[PDB]
């Protein structure tokens, strides 16, 4: 199967070996088991060129996996500045909201990533979006005793 | 009317099957190389059988290598995963293990039952219990008291239980001048007080169920007199499991 | 990424001949095996000496026909150990194919389909060409295929079936090991080309001019179209490039994994624009199994063009035949019409009734329709089975009569399963 | 599935027989030396399957049938070692062939089977010509292939066998022979020709006009109706190919095997033809009772299965249109349960003495008839125990009788049975 | 035993109606009288239980069908679990989904309480 070649690479992060199955056809929106395209995959582990390869190859900036992660979901999670703003010019989506409620701004809050966070802020984010314990993003700098982050978030 | 063996059914044999990169792999520096020899003839070799063959068979090349690591290994899933291939063996090849294979692994096992990772514990414990179910009493019960005086808290407490699995299954009927009357009170009763009076509550709660699976066996009344030395405070925890516990 | 190809009974050894003549064709190599000229390295083998080997088995319970291969125009192209023959046919029946016969000669099979495997290094999977109706190609075809779901579990299988059709039926009881095979074959393959051997002919004798066809007229027409199938496995196109790809394109359903087949042009030797052949993958006359797509549902469909094609006229005959016929298809699909296009001419045999055309294609279309093509089959089946007939032919060689019950009643609830998506 | 073992038994066996293999001798090119003077390799194509010298075995109790074959035309090629025969004949007793004398001799008969057997790259099966109204033919036969049946039971049992009627011998044992014998056919044979006298008789008689019919001319209809049944056999082709494919697509149901022979034109002995016959109209001797080997009436029942063969050079397109035709303008008779259950086959070389011929081997239910006319004959004997002394000395009980009696009538109405069934 | 052990062999014979009937009489040898008195069992239902994965896989129809019943007759006395570790695996699945039809008609203890026919010795005892 030359879809999961393309995940092995772009998780790995083998830039060129990329270039090679995608020439060969390989499908940009191959879903591993639990439904992860390469695009996840690559936006996980910080690999920005192979994240911007498949997004001009057409790449779904949006797609959810099993459990409702897009990629930027997860770039916001791991804390991939360069990737969050390619995302975001992609279209990626500001609030998506994933299996336990989380939207981007809230892992990257979680994680201390206050970069991050402004960006997403920027573009859109939902401050007040709450999860499934019932928490917002503010919520958790209180918790979290991070008033660097409280002060960036009511901004 | 008697009952049958399930045991009748063709044996299958396992040597054929080892492959040429298999002793360099587990006698390698590097842990995957081990782990991985180890896994491969588990999980392709062994756990596929069911009768492993009695007739001429030699293990006692492949069973001392799982002790080797079992002991020594300082990977602790090596470990976990050769305890259970020596499980498989004591198992699927039952009257096998009558001395030499026993005891090439018997006190290896009793050694690692230090280890206090609950799936590490798993595995070495319910391998013992293997050797223990097709050797039980031959040198286990003289090394298993060895151990229940070891320095290590946790093979204190591990070795102990184990006395009190195997006490539980023991079985009959010679005349009453089994191994463990031979050495009751000389041996077992000596050092089962010495589990019962540990400095640690945990370690000290095994050896009052291990006195309780003994008196059990061999009547309250004959171990009346070193009861009597004990604490009274202690004697009804030593009571409280004498009424629920079962051989 | 080293295809395996496999041909059982005659049906599958006949129209093997006609493929491998026509792939040495393609690829400009020689009866003798030689070669004056890799992605067709997926279908051939190399020798030291600088011979190119099929990758391929042929498997019958008699020697006749493959007799025929080694004392023939391509006796050297294969190794001797790759055909294997038996003595006592399965004589039609099944039973012979699948228990009494076909057990006696699986091992030595399956162990010589091993030595072309070792010689491989990515193995991909296996082609498989057999009849329906024959007693080898049911029966031992699907043994054949349980046995290598076990030991090549985890890569994947094609079918290449003859489906039976009066005109050149040799049995009564072809129905039976149409639906018995189809049964047992049906959890083991990942997808099946039927070839209903009327449509093909019905264009023999419209297309081709011909009264009574051959077996030889069939196989021509049919090794050409499924040399337009195997061409991207052959060339290394863009689509359908390993045998995955075949079912994610064309299966969005593990049981209903019967693509139609739709070939397109078909000139005797007694030039076609891109859109005048393209409105004809939507004829049901040039169709290889007698359906009407027309009262079904499309899963999906590829257009595997050849030839002097330009990329934008298949775009407007796309448009053309999107705008200008309602194409069907079902809500759960992505509803774009998948092509690829391989510039190299479709090659004839020389002497060959089919002319060379400019340009060609091959439609692969998994429509809901081709289940009238089981419903035939299955009714012949039950006004037999009604009465018991034949039965105790298949009984008394091995078989439990319940096995015709069990397989009716998958029949059955595939015929339900073609409905379902269709509504 | 490659050779045929041939087995002549009685005087009849080895008077059909030895026609048998005139007819196929000539027809492959083989002269009475054993020599090929043919010039045609569809001849020698398939020659492996009744020859090797013809792989023949020939038995008989009455010792003077030896001469009569090795004194015939081709007398001389069968293997010496391959005559069997006794002292005494059975003289029309059944017991005697099957349970007393003709027993002696079985076992001489089965070690020349195997010995041709043993010699065979893969044996398809075997082929039994008798008489079932005689003593050896049908005693000795049904006995032979009982214990071919359980020395061979992975083999093909083909039986040419005749049936007995009173236009033909005034012995009135005979109806007692052939039920005893049909007894056995049907537990012990995969597919049975039924040759009737009545029919060959009434052929000779009404349609060939000749008065007094000789065996001679019954015979030739006969050996003309073997080599036209075995043309499939004989000759390189796809359809009908080997026996056991032959009995899949002819018999569906096991104990009703017994096939009504019929073919195409229908000639007399050495005599001339106006211009060959058409397709049409050889097609249009198939229900055309006339034609029939055994003397039923296709149109009085169905047809389960049915095998055409056309032989000589033809229009294949037009010979597909007339059968396609006839089954469809008579759709009642043919089953409708059974479908495609017609099945034609053609092969270029025509018979000898004529350009086209067709031969019309049929699985009909109207079979019954004979069954019935032989059932009846053999009840008003029985009731009355005539000649029952004769079979109850050699050994036999008459419980048998009895059971035979009402196996064939279970024959009769299972044929019935299925005449009357529908698909609904 | 004795007796079992020397009709074993004539399961391998060419003719099928042979070993289709002498796998009956086999199976009513056990229903009706049964091991008893066996030295060593074990031995002799290894020996007994070796043909029947060939015989119940055999061409002939009958010999299939009466091998499903000496299987019964070895349920009857000692089933089910020791003939599903030994030989219910390997048959076709419609064969053992019949071997359980079979089992579920059969009423009575796992063991049957008494013989329907009893040995020289057993009967005066
Ligand atoms: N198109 C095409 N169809 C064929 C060819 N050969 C056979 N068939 C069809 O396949 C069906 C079964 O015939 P076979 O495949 O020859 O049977 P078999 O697989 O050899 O099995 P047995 O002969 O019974 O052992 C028939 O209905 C034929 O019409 C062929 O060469 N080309
Ligand atoms: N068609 C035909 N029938 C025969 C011939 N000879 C005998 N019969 C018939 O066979 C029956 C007599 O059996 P027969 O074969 O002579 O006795 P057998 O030698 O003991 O087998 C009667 O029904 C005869 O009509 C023959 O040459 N041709
Ligand atoms: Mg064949
Ligand atoms: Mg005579």
């Amino acid at each position: 199967d030359l879809g999961k070649k393309l995940l092995e690479a772009a998780r790995a992060g083998q830039d060129d070996e990329v270039r090679i199955l995608m020439a060969n056809g390989a499908d940009v929106n191959a879903t591993d088991a639990s439904g992860l395209t390469p695009l996840h995959l690559a936006a996980t582990y910080g690999h920005l060129e192979i994240v911007e390869v498949l997004l001009k190859h057409g790449a779904d900036v949006n797609a959810i996996d099993i459990m409702g992660s897009t990629p930027l979901h997860l770039a916001a999670l791991i804390g991939h500045l360069e990737i969050v703003e390619v995302l975001l010019k992609h279209g990626a989506d500001v609030n998506a909201v994933d299996t336990w409620g989380d939207t981007p701004l809230h892992l990257a809050a979680i994680m201390g990533h206050l970069e991050i966070v402004e960006v997403l802020l920027k573009h859109g984010a939902d401050v007040n979006a709450q999860d499934k314990f019932g928490k917002t993003a503010f919520d958790i700098s209180i918790d979290n005793g991070n008033e660097d982050l409280a002060e960036i978030l009511q901004k | 009317n008697a009952v049958d063996p399930f045991e009748l059914l063709p044996p299958s044999v396992i040597l054929d099957k080892f492959p040429a990169d298999f002793q360099t792999r587990i006698s390698s520096t590097k842990w995957k190389d081990r782990v991985e020899a180890l896994e491969e003839i588990h999980n392709n070799v062994l756990k596929p059988v069911k009768k492993l063959a009695h007739k001429n068979q030699d293990y006692s090349d492949y069973l001392r290598v799982l002790a080797n690591v079992i002991q020594k290994d300082a990977n602790v899933q090596a470990v976990t995963i050769a305890a259970n291939s020596v499980q498989l063996l004591c198992n699927s090849l039952r009257s096998n293990f009558t001395r030499s294979y026993g005891a090439i692994v018997l006190v290896p096992l009793l050694e690692r039952t230090k280890e206090k990772k609950p799936s590490v514990n798993e595995a070495i414990c319910s391998a013992l219990d293997a050797v223990a179910t097709y050797c039980g009493f031959d040198d286990c019960l003289e090394e298993t008291l060895n151990y229940m005086k070891h320095k290590t808290p946790q093979v204190r407490i591990e070795c102990t239980k184990f006395l009190t699995r195997m006490l539980q299954g023991w079985k009959s009927d010679g005349p009453l001048q089994n191994q463990l009357l031979f050495k009751l009170l000389p041996e077992v009763t000596t050092a089962v007080l010495k589990i019962v009076n540990d400095t640690q509550p945990t370690t000290r709660n095994t050896g009052f169920e291990c006195f309780a699976t003994l008196m059990k066996l061999v009547g309250e009344r004959e171990l009346a007199d070193p009861l009597e030395k004990l604490d009274n405070l202690k004697k009804k925890k030593i009571y409280e499991y004498y009424e629920k516990v079962e051989v | 990424r080293e295809c395996i190809s496999i041909h059982v009974g005659q049906a599958g050894v006949q129209i093997g001949n006609a493929c491998w003549e026509l792939y040495c064709l393609e690829h400009g190599i020689q009866p003798d095996g030689q070669m004056p000229s890799d992605s067709f390295n997926t279908f051939f083998s190399e020798t030291g000496a600088g011979k190119h080997v099929p990758r391929a088995v042929f498997v019958d319970l008699e020697p006749t026909v493959i007799d025929e291969v080694r004392t023939g125009t391509y006796r050297q192209l294969f190794h001797p150990e790759q055909l294997i023959t038996g003595k006592e046919d399965a004589a039609n029946n099944y039973a012979r194919g699948h228990y009494t016969i076909g057990k006696e000669i699986i091992d030595l099979v399956l162990d010589r389909i091993r030595k072309l495997a070792d010689q491989c290094t990515g193995l991909q999977g296996f082609s498989v060409f057999h009849s329906f109706g024959g007693g080898t190609g049911s029966g031992f075809t699907s043994l054949l295929m349980e046995r290598l779901s076990v030991d090549y579990g985890k890569k994947s299988k094609l079918e290449f079936s003859i489906y039976p059709a009066p005109q050149v039926s040799t049995a009564v009881v072809e129905p039976y090991n149409s639906i018995l095979t189809t049964h047992t074959t049906l959890e083991h393959s990942d997808c099946a080309f039927m070839v209903d051997n009327e449509a093909i002919y019905d264009i023999c004798r419209r297309n081709l001019d011909i009264e009574r066809p051959t077996y030889t007229n069939l196989n021509r027409l049919i090794g050409q179209i499924v040399s337009s199938i195997t061409a991207s496995l052959r060339f290394d196109g863009a689509l359908n490039v390993d045998l995955t790809e075949f079912q994610t394109n064309l299966v969005p359903y593990p049981r209903a994994h019967f693509p139609l087949a739709t070939y397109a042009p078909v000139i005797s030797a007694e030039q076609l624009s891109v859109a005048e052949i393209t409105n004809a993958c939507f004829e049901p006359a040039n169709q290889m199994v007698k359906c009407d797509p027309r009262h079904g549902k499309y899963m999906a469909c590829c257009l595997l063009y050849r030839g002097d094609v330009v990329p934008k006229d298949v775009n407007a005959a796309i448009a053309t035949i999107k705008t200008k016929r309602t194409i069907q298809f079902v809500d759960w699909c992505p509803t774009g019409f998948k092509v690829g296009i391989n510039y190299e001419p479709p090659t004839v045999v020389p002497g060959g009734d089919l002319a060379k055309v400019q340009r060609a294609v091959c439609m692969l279309s998994n429509t809901t329709a081709i289940a009238e093509a089981w419903a035939r089959l299955d009714h012949k089946f039950d006004l037999m089975y009604a009465k018991r007939a034949f039965v105790h032919w298949y009984v008394g060689e091995g078989m439990e009569e319940g096995e015709f019950s069990e397989a009716r009643e998958d029949m059955a609830a595939l015929e339900k399963d073609y409905e379902e998506v269709g509504v | 599935m490659r050779e045929i073992v041939h087995i002549q038994a009685g005087q009849c066996g080895n008077q059909i027989g030895a026609k048998f293999w005139e007819v196929i001798s000539d027809e492959h090119g083989i002269d009475p030396t054993g020599s090929y003077h043919g010039d045609s390799d569809l001849q020698l194509e398939r020659i492996n399957v009744y020859y090797n010298v013809p792989r023949a075995i020939l038995v008989d109790l009455e010792p003077g049938t030896m001469d009569s074959v090795r004194s015939g035309p081709f007398g001389q090629i069968f293997r010496p070692d391959n005559f069997v025969f006794g002292q005494s004949g059975a003289g029309n007793n059944w017991a005697k062939g099957h349970y007393t004398e003709g027993a002696e001799l079985v076992d001489s008969v089965l070690d020349v089977v195997r010995k041709e057997s043993e010699s065979c790259d893969c044996l398809q099966g075997f082929q039994l010509t008798h008489s079932l109204g005689g003593g050896t033919g049908s005693g000795m036969g049904t006995l032979l292939i009982s214990k071919i049946r359980e020395e061979y039971p992975d083999r093909i049992m083909n039986t040419f066998s005749v049936v007995p009627s009173p236009k033909v011998s005034d012995t009135v044992v005979e109806p007692y022979n052939a039920t005893l014998s049909v007894h056995q056919l049907v537990e012990n044979t995969d597919e049975t020709y039924c040759i009737d006298n009545e029919a060959l008789y009434d052929i000779c008689f009404r349609t060939l006009k000749l008065t007094t019919p000789t065996y001679g001319d019954l015979n030739h209809l006969v050996s003309a109706t073997m080599s036209g049944v075995t043309t499939c056999l004989r000759f390189p082709g796809q359809l009908n190919a080997d026996l056991r494919k032959l009995a899949v697509n002819m018999v569906p149901f096991p104990r009703l095997h017994f096939f009504m022979p019929g073919f195409a034109p229908l000639t007399s002995r050495g005599s001339q033809q106006y211009r060959a016959l058409t397709v049409p109209e050889l097609t249009q001797q198939m229900f055309d009772a006339k034609n029939m080997m055994a003397a039923c009436d296709p149109r009085h029942g169905r047809y389960l299965t049915v095998a055409a063969v056309f032989r000589g050079r033809m229009s294949m397109k037009e010979v597909d249109e007339q059968m396609l035709n006839v089954q469809n303008k008579n759709s009642s008779y043919f089953v409708e349960w059974i479908p495609n259950n017609v099945k034609t086959a053609v092969c270029d070389i025509p018979p000898r003495g004529l350009k086209m011929s067709a031969t019309f081997i049929g699985n009909s239910t109207a079979i019954q008839e004979l069954f019935k006319r032989i059932s009846e004959q053999f009840t008003a004997m029985f009731r009355r125990k005539a000649f029952l002394h004769w079979y109850t000395g050699e050994g036999m009980d008459e419980m048998e009788f009895t059971e035979a009696e009402s196996n064939m009538n279970d024959l009769v109405s299972e044929y019935q049975q299925y005449q009357d069934a529908t698909a609904d | 035993q004795q007796t079992v052990n020397l009709m074993l062999p004539s399961l391998s014979n060419k003719l099928p109606r042979l070993v289709s009937s002498c796998v009956k009489c086999l199976a009513t040898i056990i229903e009706e009288f049964g091991f008893i008195n066996v030295s060593d069992i074990n031995i002799l239902l290894s020996e007994i239980l070796e043909p029947l994965p060939k015989l119940s896989s055999h061409a002939d129809r009958n010999v299939r069908s009466e091998t499903m019943n000496l299987i019964l007759q070895i349920y009857k006395w000692f089933g089910k679990e020791l003939l599903q570790e030994l030989l219910l695996e390997k048959l076709k699945p419609i064969q053992q989904r019949d071997l359980s039809r079979m089992f579920e008609k059969y009423e009575g203890t796992i063991p049957p309480k008494q013989q329907p026919r009893l040995f020289q010795w057993a009967v005066p005892a």
